[PDB]
RNA sequence: UCAGUAACGGCGAGUGAACAGGGAAGAGCCCAGCGCCGAAUCCCCGCCCCGCGGCGGGGCGCGGGAAAUGUGGCGUACGGA
RNA sequence: AGCGGCCCCCGGCGCGCCGGGCCCGGGUCUUCCCGGAGUCGGGUUGCUUGGGAAUGCAGCCCAAAGCGGGUGGUAAACUCC
C-alpha cells in the first residue's frame, strides 16, 4: 500500500529466513585458532620457508586487468627444461609446478627463467648427513647463518619504466588520431563485402 | 533509546495514535505492490511512469568487461604528474614536452571539457574525442594512440 | 591381443553374431531367478577395465530388474491437490535402472562392498546386469598395500549415498557453465550457500 | 604517416612475439594406427553390415544419394554423420563395383 | 565482491546466477589396454625358534589348494619404452 | 599468585648397535607403441533450473565415428581459428 513518493522495492524474504541465520560470534575465537595452527606449523618446519615455495610471474586477462602481474599456481616445462632443472626434484625443493600451462610469448619465459637463476644463488641447502656432503651441497658455514624467511619470498611488484621530456617531431601535428579509429571500424566491419562484391565481378567479367 | 520513542509517551490514549473510527487493521490494501492495474493506479502513473512493458534487445551472457571503459577531463588531466613536473616544464626554454600516461593511473579514453593552460604535451591513450584533439593540436603538442 | 577386439565385437550390437549370442542368453537368463550368482563374468573385456583382477574374493552376480516409469501410488485418481500435480501416468524416474539393480544386490548381501556394474541383455519388459561384489576382511583384499581403501569404514553402501558411476549421472555433476547449480558439495549445499543470511557482526 | 598499434580494428593487440614449442601430446588422441586399421577390418570382413545399411547399399544401387542421405540423417544423426557415413559407402560399393569389374 | 545485476514471469505479483580480481588453505596420484621377463603371483594347512592384551618376521615342508576366461614387476597422456 | 617443589603413569621425537629387506640414476642422438562402446549424439514425452527454437537429470525407439569427438549461451548449411 505505497505513499505518495516512494521509491519501490523487493524484498526477498518471503521465505522461511529465521531457520537458516549464520552469525558471526565465532570470528575472534577462530583468528586465534587459525593463528595457532599456522604458528605451530611454522616451528615444525625450522628453517624452511613459511609461505610456501615460490610461484611464478603470470599477467591477467579481461581487459579490464591485463595491466597487472599477479601470482601464479607453478612453473611450466619449459621454465624447467631451459633451467635445467628436473621436475621432481624441483618438488622436493620448494618449487611450484604446474603441468597445465602453456608460453604463447618469450617474454614471460626469460624474466622466469632469470627469477629461477635468483633464487638458485639465494638458495641454502643443508647436507643429508652432516657428516658428508655432495658436490653441490653448501658448506659448514652458511649453516650457522641458516634461518627463516616470514613472508611470501620474492615478492611480486608491478614495475613500470618511466621516460623523459622529449622535443615534438613535426610530424606528428598531421597525424589524425579519430578519423583512423573510425577507419578502423569501417574497415573491419565491410571485411566480408569488399572481398564478395570483386568475386561477383570476376563471375560477371568473362561476358 | 526506547525512552525517546513516541509510544512510550501514549500511554495513556486508548487508540494509541492511529484512530477510532477505522482501526489500524492488519493489511486494508493489499499486501506490498498489488494493484499496480487496478486500483493503485494514480501513484503509479504519477510517480513511476513506464513501469509496465518491455521494450529492445536481449542480451543472455553478458560480461562487464568488455565494455569497461572508464573516462577523464582535460581539465585535471595535469593532476596525474606531480607538481613539479608542470613546472620544469613551463620553465625550460628548449622545447621539450612531458609525457602524460592515462592508462597507468586506471583511465583509457580521453575526453574534453574544459579550458586548457597552454603548454606543450603529448598524450599516450588508447582512445580520443574529437574535441579533446582539436584542443590540443590547438595549444601544440600530440595525440598518441596505443593498443 | 584379444582383450582389444573382444571390445571391438561388443560393438557389433545389430550384426547377426550379437543378435544371436543375445537372442539366446536373455532366454537362458529369463528361466532363472531374479538374483543369482554365477562363477565367471560374461564379458571379461569389460570387467577387466572396471577393476577386476581374477583373484580369490572378487564375486559376481546377476540380476533381472523389470522397465518403465513408476506411476504414484494412490487410489483410484484422486491426488487431492491443485491440477498441477494431478500426473499419475506419465511421471519419470531420477535415478536409474542401473543403480537399481545396485542397490538391490548391495543390501541383500550386506556383508560385501560393491564396486561397479554393468550391463548384459535386454527384453520387452527386463533389463539384465551384472555386478562385482567385494569381500572386505578376506587377507588377500587386506594386505594388498593399493586396495585396502574398501576396508574402511567410510565407503559402506557406496551404492545408497550415490557414489557409484551410476549415481553420479543422477547427481548432475561436473565442471563448466553447465553445471552451475551444483557448486560446493552438491545440489543441497549450492541452496544453502544461497537462501541464508550472512549477519555479521557489524554490518 | 605514422603508424601505431591499434586496440581496435582488423589486427588489433599489443605487439609481443611468439615461440613455437612442441605440442602437447595430449593434443593427438586416437588419430590412427596401422595396427588398429589392420583389426578393425578384419572384424569388418568377419562381420558384415547393418540392417539400416543393407538397404542404404541397395539404394546407392541405383545412384540416389540425396535420397539415402535423407533416409540415413533420419536414423543417425546429423548430416555430417551422414556425410561421412556416405562417403564410405560410395566405397565400400565401389570396391564390389571394382572386384566384379575385374 | 560482482548482484538484488544479465535473465525468466497471466512480462502482473514476484523468483534470481556464474566468470574475472583480492584473500584463507595449499599435495598430488594410481590401474586396464599396447608390450617384454620360463606363473617372476597369492591365501590356508604342517613342524620347529623369537615376540606376541592391535597375531607378526626369518628359516623348513616330493604337504595340500585357487590362477593362461590372466596372478606380479616396469608403465598412463606432463609423452613412454 | 609463581619457568615453585615432589611422587607416579603413557607417549611424541632424538642415538647406539644386533637384524633382515631393495642394487635401482642422468644426457645426448637412431628405430618402435600409444587409450574406456546400448555409451556419445539425434528424435520424443514428463519433472526441473535464471538458462530464454529446449541447462541438467530420467524413460521409450533409432544408434555411431578416428587428421576423429564434445564445447565455443538464437535454430540451419558452407567454411577458417
Ligand atoms: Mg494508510
Ligand atoms: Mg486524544
Ligand atoms: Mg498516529
Ligand atoms: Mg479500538
Ligand atoms: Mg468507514
Ligand atoms: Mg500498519
Ligand atoms: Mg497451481
Ligand atoms: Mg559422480
Ligand atoms: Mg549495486
Ligand atoms: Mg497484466
Ligand atoms: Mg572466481
Ligand atoms: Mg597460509
Ligand atoms: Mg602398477
Ligand atoms: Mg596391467
Ligand atoms: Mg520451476
Ligand atoms: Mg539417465
Ligand atoms: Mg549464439
Ligand atoms: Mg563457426
Amino acid at each position: 500500500a505505497p505513499s505518495r513518493n516512494g521509491m519501490i522495492l523487493k524484498p526477498h524474504f518471503h521465505k522461511d529466513w529465521q531457520r537458516r541465520v549464520a552469525t558471526w560470534f565465532n570470528q575472534p575465537a577462530r583468528k586465534i585458532r587459525r593463528r595457532k595452527a599456522r604458528q605451530a606449523r611454522a616451528r615444525r618446519i625450522a628453517p624452511r620457508p613459511a609461505a610456501g615455495p615460490i610461484r611464478p610471474i603470470v599477467r591477467c586477462p579481461t581487459v579490464r586487468y591485463h595491466t597487472k602481474v599477479r601470482a601464479g599456481r607453478g612453473f611450466s616445462l619449459e621454465e624447467l627444461r631451459v633451467a635445467g632443472i628436473h621436475k621432481k626434484v624441483a618438488r622436493t625443493i620448494g618449487i611450484s609446478v604446474d603441468p597445465r600451462r602453456r608460453n604463447k610469448s618469450t617474454e614471460s619465459l626469460q624474466a622466469n627463467v632469470q627469477r629461477l637463476k635468483e633464487y638458485r644463488s639465494k638458495l641454502v641447502l643443508f647436507p643429508r648427513k652432516p657428516s658428508a656432503p655432495k658436490k653441490g651441497d653448501s658448506s659448514a658455514e652458511e649453516l650457522k647463518l641458516a634461518t627463516q624467511l616470514t613472508g611470501p619470498v620474492m615478492p611480486i611488484r608491478n614495475v613500470f619504466k618511466k621516460e623523459k621530456a622529449r622535443v615534438i617531431t613535426e610530424e606528428e601535428k598531421n597525424f589524425k588520431a579519430f578519423a583512423s579509429l573510425r577507419m578502423a571500424r569501417a574497415n573491419a566491419r565491410l571485411f566480408g563485402i569488399r572481398a564478395k562484391r570483386a568475386k561477383e565481378a570476376a563471375e560477371q567479367d568473362v561476358e | 533509546p526506547s525512552r525517546l520513542r513516541k509510544t512510550r509517551k501514549l500511554r495513556g490514549h486508548v487508540s494509541h495514535g492511529h484512530g477510532r473510527i477505522g482501526k489500524h487493521r492488519k493489511h486494508p490494501g493489499g499486501r506490498g505492490n498489488a494493484g499496480g492495474m487496478h486500483h493503485h493506479r494514480i501513484n503509479f502513473d504519477k510517480y513511476h511512469p513506464g513501469y509496465f512493458g518491455k521494450v529492445g534487445m536481449r542480451h543472455y551472457h553478458l560480461k562487464r568487461n568488455q565494455s569497461f571503459c572508464p573516462t577523464v577531463n582535460l581539465d585535471k588531466l595535469w593532476t596525474l604528474v606531480s607538481e613539479q613536473t608542470r613546472v620544469n616544464a613551463a620553465k625550460n626554454k628548449t622545447g621539450a614536452a612531458p609525457i602524460i600516461d592515462v592508462v597507468r593511473s586506471g583511465y583509457y579514453k580521453v575526453l574534453g571539457k574544459g579550458k586548457l593552460p597552454k603548454q606543450p604535451v603529448i598524450v599516450k591513450a588508447k582512445f580520443f574525442s574529437r574535441r579533446a584533439e582539436e584542443k590540443i593540436k590547438g595549444v601544440g603538442g600530440a595525440c598518441v594512440l596505443v593498443a | 591381443g584379444a582383450y582389444k577386439y573382444i571390445q571391438e565385437l561388443w560393438r557389433k550390437k545389430q550384426s547377426d553374431v550379437m543378435r544371436f549370442l543375445l537372442r539366446v542368453r536373455c532366454w537362458q537368463y529369463r528361466q532363472l531367478s531374479a538374483l543369482h550368482r554365477a562363477p565367471r563374468p560374461t564379458r571379461p573385456d569389460k570387467a577387466r577395465r572396471l577393476g577386476y583382477k581374477a583373484k580369490q574374493g572378487y564375486v559376481i552376480y546377476r540380476i533381472r530388474v523389470r522397465r518403465g516409469g513408476r506411476k504414484r501410488p494412490v487410489p483410484k485418481g484422486a491426488t487431492y491437490g491443485k491440477p498441477v500435480h494431478h500426473g499419475v501416468n506419465q511421471l519419470k524416474f531420477a535415478r536409474s535402472l542401473q543403480s537399481v539393480a545396485e542397490e538391490r544386490a548391495g543390501r541383500h548381501c550386506g556383508a560385501l562392498r560393491v564396486l561397479n556394474s554393468y550391463w548384459v541383455g535386454e527384453d520387452s519388459t527386463y533389463k539384465f546386469f551384472e555386478v562385482i561384489l567385494i569381500d572386505p576382511f578376506h587377507k588377500a583384499i587386506r594386505r594388498n598395500p593399493d586396495t585396502q581403501w574398501i576396508t574402511k569404514p567410510v565407503h559402506k553402501h557406496r551404492e545408497m549415498r550415490g557414489l557409484t558411476s551410476a549415481g553420479r549421472k543422477s547427481r548432475g555433476l561436473g565442471k563448466g557453465h553447465k553445471f552451475h547449480h551444483t557448486i560446493g558439495g552438491s545440489r543441497r549445499a549450492a541452496w544453502r550457500r544461497r537462501n541464508t543470511l550472512q549477519l555479521h557482526r557489524y554490518r | 604517416a605514422l603508424r601505431y598499434p591499434m586496440a581496435v580494428g582488423l589486427n588489433k593487440g599489443h605487439k609481443v612475439t611468439k615461440n613455437v614449442s612442441k605440442p602437447r601430446h595430449s593434443r593427438r588422441r586416437g588419430r590412427l594406427t596401422k595396427h588398429t586399421k589392420f583389426v578393425r577390418d578384419m572384424i569388418r570382413e568377419v562381420c558384415g553390415f547393418a540392417p539400416y545399411e543393407r538397404r542404404a547399399m541397395e539404394l546407392l544401387k541405383v545412384s540416389k544419394d540425396k535420397r539415402a542421405l535423407k533416409f540415413i540423417k533420419k536414423r543417425v544423426g546429423t548430416h555430417i554423420r551422414a556425410k561421412r557415413k556416405r562417403e564410405e559407402l560410395s566405397s565400400v560399393l565401389a570396391a564390389m563395383r571394382k572386384a566384379a569389374a575385374k
